[PDB]
């Protein structure tokens, strides 16, 4: 599943997620590959909302 | 015909993650039994509401819009569990979460379509 694979690598390197968040989103990608695009989208939203101020 | 016991709830900070689990057992239950397992949640002041479901036989999934991308449902038909991974949690996800099941295919995304229930596990998301 290519959507799953590139999503995994993007989540791995998101700079504003903590380890627990990164690990939880990675687990979601393994849980339900059909949701890879949506899981990645929500990780992006959390990475954006946690941008350091 | 199927017994369910849910676990994994607790206290978590907003933005955090939690994983719930539901252990399934039944006398005639097998890896491709035609059942549907789901999670419902009961927030303060509200009725039980649909979160997600998985067809046991095919592992096809469906999610309430409010959790899509943040939560994932999965099932293990060797260990006979159904899990809910919850990420990016928000105060409004505070609720009692219940595992539920039906021996067949639900005709709705309401409680009436599920005839077997776990007892519930309590999730509190603080800010």
């Amino acid at each position: 599943n290519k959507d799953q694979q590139s999503a995994f690598y993007e989540i791995l390197n998101m700079p504003n997620l903590n380890e627990a968040q990164r690990n939880g989103f990675i687990q979601s990608l393994k849980d339900d590959p059909s949701q890879s695009t949506n899981v990645l989208g929500e990780a992006k939203k959390l990475n954006e909302s946690q941008a350091p101020k | 015909q199927v017994q369910l016991q849910d676990s994994g709830g607790g206290l978590v900070q907003a933005g955090g993650s939690l994983r719930l689990s539901c252990a399934v057992s039944g006398r005639t239950f097998s890896a491709h039994s035609v059942y549907t397992m789901g999670w419902f949640r009961q927030a303060p002041g509200k009725e039980r509401e649909f979160v997600a479901r998985i067809y046991w036989s095919s592992a096809n999934t469906y999610y309430a819009d409010s959790v899509k991308g943040r939560f994932t449902i999965s099932r293990d038909n060797a260990k006979n569990t159904v899990d809910l991974q919850m990420n990016s949690l928000r105060p409004e996800d505070t609720a009692v979460y219940y595992c539920a099941a039906r021996d067949g295919i639900p005709t709705s995304r309401t409680v009436g379509s599920y005839n077997y229930w776990g007892q519930g596990t309590q999730v509190t998301v603080s800010s």
